[PDB]
């Protein structure tokens, strides 16, 4: 038995070898008989150590520095939808009509959406006419009881502004052809850097509020129990779910889940056809007007209409386009709303308490048009935002597993109701709130992580860990010692471009290490 | 109120809340990667390849351009490598490598070639695309059937010998819409890679099995398993350290992350290592283990989708492949030009003949073995000074524990270790590797 | 504890039956519901009722009990569930299908709940806080008629999807002899007819 040898393989083996050896046999003999001469090796390693200048700093004599953010205009809105700046119509839900087309048709029948008639002059927009004509097309199609759009002129344009052109075969190419057309390589553009977002804070604070309606997100059931551990786990999960579902962030999570599910289904079913989808959600409960205690009411919240242009799983890894027509009752900002074209679609009516009765008061309404691109991977990624809850749950478990072991007793309710956590700075004074209100910030941190997930954020998230670990070591009086921190700061500055989340989080890191310098000795001012 | 969600790290330990910071579970790039692979080798030796008359940049046992050595320098040294291997053997035992290679061999004997169907993905050498392993394997076997009859071996060794025989076949056939190819083209395709195939798959699997059988006996080897066993290993290491040194000595830890761990590992050193290992064993394994290394010494890399042209207004847009970029080099920008001319030599039709490096996520077990060898070093110069080290190493991430009795000799030991690591291509990162007192470190996201 | 207080109150309400005169079944057969609104046990349980909505919950419970008893069609379970609230002056207001207790808990008419649950084929077993309680009597049909214990001035009818969904607020306007579908719980839709 033996591996019968060829020639080309052996020729290669005899060819690809170290320099002083030119045949497998010489190298083999040198290897099988190699002996240890630690003296020459010690001399060689010492020579290597001499011709190397490895610096080692301790972060105390040479501390870090604050990060220099980019300069220029503010980072504008990016997410597909409109958090906080959304006005939602509402209609009582039906289990026999729990579908996108049926819901949209039912909303149209009462005549509210049909009444909407956007005016020609836009407040701040580049391509008004196509958006307004597509809006009329959507109304006319919905009237026809079919979500389809036969004519393909506007969607095609608004999807092709990015790129659309002819293609010349290489075989039909010459030197005269080139010199005539002046063909030159396609210069690759780079994203322009942007400044600090000043509106992320307001969005975050609104996300920490509790909305009137609750139960936007669905969850599974709870199987039986056979001992105390599963009972405690179920109790904690139920508590956290009942606390969280009432938040404004969960509204956006549900909106994404349902809207993207509808888009994905329509793409799979009707490829190569312009369709119409609703930006809807399905509530479960609502805080009573007489008192804040929850009272059940299943409702259906309509925040817009999203066209889906030709999707065919072929170009750009199946990248497809959409177009959004969202509602709002809040006049725009030119700086923030740089991607949205806004209209004034007549008037709507709010409804509020008035003692024993609910009254309505009219207000103006606005129409946020915007053209954007999506893909299959982003759909699969956004359609499952519930993984943030579990991640937040892990944080809870830590606090509820460490303490429970330190004192060897159930301290879950105690820590949840007493344990104070610094949340920010109010009037130059650290605010502190229990863990009950901290969970909202942690959960919105995970959500905003998912919404903006990209290369910049992954790089910054990876590279911030070292700063936080070094600072933690500083807390406990440990001589943290780096090699070239300046390069690491340059790297993290490199990763900060055109993503509000990273610019905001970095500004906070700078203001966290300024505040910590009062108790740490590894950071400049 | 400006919300700042980093303030909870003050009155609470980082380890609990670090998870909150982390989410839940093209031609240009390839050209730059290969250019860096060539530039890191830090040599200038070129030897023509007889079989295809292609220049090969040999980078082994020839250090040059010492200046700016801090930057990654792959070029290996065989003497120190074999010396450290002998040190590790002496430590573990004499018949250690022999026992491990014997175990891996006997385990392979009863193996069926069908195992190759278990793989993440591969690259077909017939359609020139990427697919699961089973599909491309079926393609290859049915092509063998169509050309020179079926393969009735039903075993790994017969499959490998069939591949060998195919290395010498001049014409090979295969279904298509039917076609065939010659000797040189078939070799090329077989040793092609896309950003691997099936020909080298079993030999790589064998080498990985051997390196794994080796890492099991190694205390400082956290690759084969993780979690409970990993914490057990951690605590064993820490207690052994605490019980080793004295009351005057004080230790230190380092969280290191090797940079360019794939663009500085060369299979030639792996071949020399396998030779030294199997030196005393059946010639069968001696020759077998020497297959995948050389197969990786010659690796064609498929350039991605070609560049495009366009006029000023962008109204016209042409698409061309990579093989023809050498025909329009006068048009591409400088950065794209300076990145292409120095490599035109190594291009054949549309691919690049990289004579070394290691891009695949393969031989990770072997890299860990090499790292453990690096850590098992010890001499008398250190003993005289009362200093030493130890630790653990993953594929490209490691944790070091140095020991000494002064706040300065530690720096000398660290520099010694960095030198010994660079001697064999293993470099180190500076913006991602830190260190502190023994209490705090990190490994595979497990913040101790 | 407040829960234990509620449990003992409900136990007293159950025992009051006593299969005898001057008890729930005799007054039922007599169709004298006003006296039910003055018993001692309801007077003992009254303090456990949230003060702000005490008037509205008294109103709703009074109407439900009166309507059920008037027809002779009733169900002991929902009756005993809502009885505690009818010991006060009824005052106009807005009801939202949840008779909140003083402890922030709730009992919604016609839906089973942990605090009080009634399962069909288990009339004897009245589950209060997951604790079974035997009834001192036996019934096989006195409870089967719950068509009037859900809402105040309506009655269940045969299912009909054509009827449009509506909510608590709009119910006041529904015209006579007009079917109205509406949720009776979680994903439970039931038609109703004014009467």
């Amino acid at each position: 038995i033996e591996m019968k040898k060829g020639k080309t393989f052996l020729e290669l083996r005899d060819e690809s070898v170290p320099l002083p050896f030119q045949t497998y046999e010489q190298m083999k003999d040198y290897c099988e008989k190699f002996k240890g001469n630690p003296r020459e090796l010690a001399s060689k390693v010492s020579q290597m150590q001499s011709n190397i200048k490895l610096p080692i700093k301790h972060y105390e004599q040479n501390k870090f520095r604050q990060i220099r953010l980019p300069k220029g205009p503010m980072a504008p809105y990016t997410h597909k939808f409109l958090m906080e700046e959304a006005w939602m119509f509402t209609k009582i839900s039906d289990p026999e009509r729990s579908r996108a087309g049926e819901i949209l048709i039912d909303f149209f029948k009462k005549g509210n959406l049909s009444a909407i008639r956007p005016k020609d002059k836009p407040l701040q927009g580049k391509y008004p006419i196509h958006y307004k004509n597509l809006w009329n097309q959507i109304k006319a199609a919905i009237a026809d009881r079919t979500m389809v759009i036969n004519e393909n002129d506007h969607s095609e344009f608004l999807g092709g502004i990015g790129r659309a052109s002819k293609k010349i075969p290489e075989i039909s190419l010459t030197q005269d052809v080139i010199t005539t057309e002046g063909l030159k390589q396609s210069e690759n553009k780079l994203p322009e850097p942007r400044s600090f977002p000043r509106w992320f804070n307001a969005e975050w604070m609104w996300a920490i509020k509790d909305s009137d309606l609750t139960g936007w997100v669905p969850m599974a059931e709870y199987p039986p129990a056979d001992n105390e551990l599963e009972d405690y786990a179920e109790h904690l999960n139920k508590t956290m779910e009942g606390v969280l579902q009432g938040t404004n962030c969960a509204r956006e999570m549900g909106k994404c889940i349902l809207t993207v599910g509808a888009l994905m289904t329509e793409c799979r079913l009707f490829p190569g056809k312009i369709k119409v989808v609703p930006i809807y959600a399905r509530s479960k409960e609502r805080k009573s007007m007489q008192e804040g205690l929850p009272v059940p009411s299943e409702m259906d919240c309509l925040f817009g209409i999203c066209v889906k242009s030709k999707s065919h799983l072929n170009k750009d890894d199946g990248m497809y386009t959409i177009i959004t027509f969202e509602f709002s009752i809040r006049e725009p900002n030119l700086e923030k709303h740089q991607k949205y074209t806004v209209f004034e679609a007549g008037h709507t009516t709010v409804r509020m308490k008035k003692g024993e009765s609910v009254i309505g008061r009219e207000v103006p309404l606005y129409l946020y048009c915007r053209t954007t691109a999506l893909s299959k991977i982003k759909n699969d990624w956004l359609s499952k935002a519930r993984r943030c809850f579990i991640t937040t749950m892990d944080t809870v478990e830590t606090i509820c597993l460490r303490e429970s072991a330190k004192a060897e007793e159930n301290l879950v309710e105690k820590t949840l109701n007493e344990k104070q956590m610094w949340i920010g700075k109010k009037n130059g004074e650290l605010i502190a709130q229990p863990l009950r209100e901290a969970l909202r910030v942690q959960l919105v941190q995970q959500f905003y992580f998912c919404i903006y997930n990209d290369s910049q954020l992954e790089g910054f998230c990876n590279e911030q860990k070292k700063i936080l670990m070094a600072l933690e070591g500083d807390k406990k009086n440990k001589s943290s010692f780096g090699f070239n921190p300046e390069g690491l700061l340059e790297k993290i500055e490199e990763c900060l471009i055109n993503n509000p989340m990273c610019l905001f989080m970095a500004q906070r890191l700078n203001e966290l290490v300024i505040e910590a310098s009062k108790r740490g000795a590894k950071f400049f001012k | 109120m400006e919300i700042n969600p980093y303030l909870m790290f003050l009155n609470n330990d980082v380890t609990s809340l670090i998870s909150t910071t982390y989410p839940y579970t093209s031609t240009k790039y390839t050209l730059e990667t290969i250019k860096r692979t060539y530039d890191y080798s830090r040599t200038s030796v070129e030897k023509t390849s007889k079989v295809f008359n292609i220049p090969r940049r040999k980078f082994c046992n020839c250090l040059e351009d010492k200046d700016e050595l801090v930057k990654p320098t792959g070029n290996v040294d065989i003497s120190s490598l074999l010396g450290l291997a002998e040190m590790m053997e002496k430590r573990m035992g004499e018949g250690f490598f022999k026992h491990c290679v014997m175990e891996a061999e006997t385990e392979i004997l009863k193996m069926h070639f069908s195992r190759l169907t278990e793989g993440r993905q591969t690259y077909d050498w017939t359609s020139e695309r990427n697919m699961p392993a089973a599909t491309a394997l079926q393609l290859t076997v049915d092509a063998i059937k169509e050309t020179e009859g079926p393969f009735k071996g039903t075993t790994m060794l017969e499959y490998c010998n069939k591949m060998i025989e195919m290395l010498d076949w001049k014409e090979i056939k295969f279904k298509k819409v039917i076609d065939s190819i010659k000797h040189d083209e078939f070799l090329i395709r077989a040793l092609t890679i896309n950003t691997p195939g099936m020909i080298v798959r079993p030999f790589s699997k064998i080498v990985e099995t051997v390196a794994q059988k080796i890492c099991e006996k190694l205390k400082e080897s956290g690759l084969p398993v993780g979690g409970n066993e990993k914490k057990a290993k951690l605590k064993t290491t820490v207690t052994s350290l605490n019980a080793r040194m004295n009351s005057d000595q004080f230790a230190v830890n380092i969280t290191g992350d090797n940079s360019k761990w794939n663009e500085c590992q060369q299979p030639e050193a792996y071949l020399a290592l396998l030779a030294y290992i199997t030196k005393d064993s059946s010639d069968l394994m001696k020759d077998l283990c020497s297959v995948a290394p050389v197969l990786f010494c010659n690796k064609f890399v498929k350039l991605g989708q070609g560049i495009r042209l366009s006029n000023k207004r962008k109204t016209k847009e042409v698409i061309i492949k990579a093989e023809k970029m050498g025909k329009y080099k006068n048009l591409m920008r400088e950065e794209y030009k300076n990145l292409f001319e120095p490599l035109e030599k190594y291009i054949q039709k549309d691919v690049c003949f990289l004579p070394g490096g290691m891009l695949m996520g393969m031989f990770n077990m072997l890299s860990t073995v090499l790292g453990v060898s690096t850590l098992c070093y010890m001499d008398e110069e250190l003993k005289a000074k009362g200093c030493f080290w130890t630790g653990l190493q993953s594929s490209d991430d490691f944790v070091l524990f140095a020991v000494a009795s002064n706040w300065s000799n530690i720096h000398w030991t660290i520099r010694r270790f960095n030198a010994v690591c660079k001697l064999i291509g293993i470099n180190m990162s500076l913006e991602k590797s830190y260190g502190s007192l023994p209490e705090l470190f990190e490994f595979t996201s497990m913040f101790f | 504890d407040e829960k234990t207080a509620i449990t003992k109150g409900y136990e007293a309400l159950i025992k009051r039956l006593g299969t005898g005169d001057n008890d729930i079944p005799s007054l039922i057969a007599k169709k004298d519901y006003l006296s039910l609104y003055n018993l001692p046990e309801v007077k003992l349980m009254a303090p456990l009722i949230r003060p702000n909505r005490k008037g509205v919950y008294s109103r709703v419970a009074r109407k439900l009990v009166s309507t059920q008893v008037t027809t002779g069609h009733y169900s002991l379970h929902e009756l005993i569930k809502v009885l505690p609230f009818t010991y006060f002056a009824p005052k106009q207001g807005m009801f939202e299908g949840r008779l909140f207790f003083s402890n922030d808990s709730f009992v919604e008419p016609g839906v089973n709940n942990n605090v009080f649950s009634w399962s069909k084929a288990d009339s004897s077993k009245i589950y209060c806080h997951g604790i079974a309680i035997r009834v001192p009597l036996v019934v096989g049909d006195e409870h089967m008629d719950t068509s009037l214990a859900l809402l105040e001035g309506f009655s269940v009818c045969e299912n009909d999807p054509r009827a449009p969904m509506v909510t608590r607020q709009d119910l006041i306007d529904v015209g006579f002899g007009q079917k109205v579908r509406l949720f009776v719980g979680q994903g439970s839709v039931r038609t109703f007819k004014r009467t």
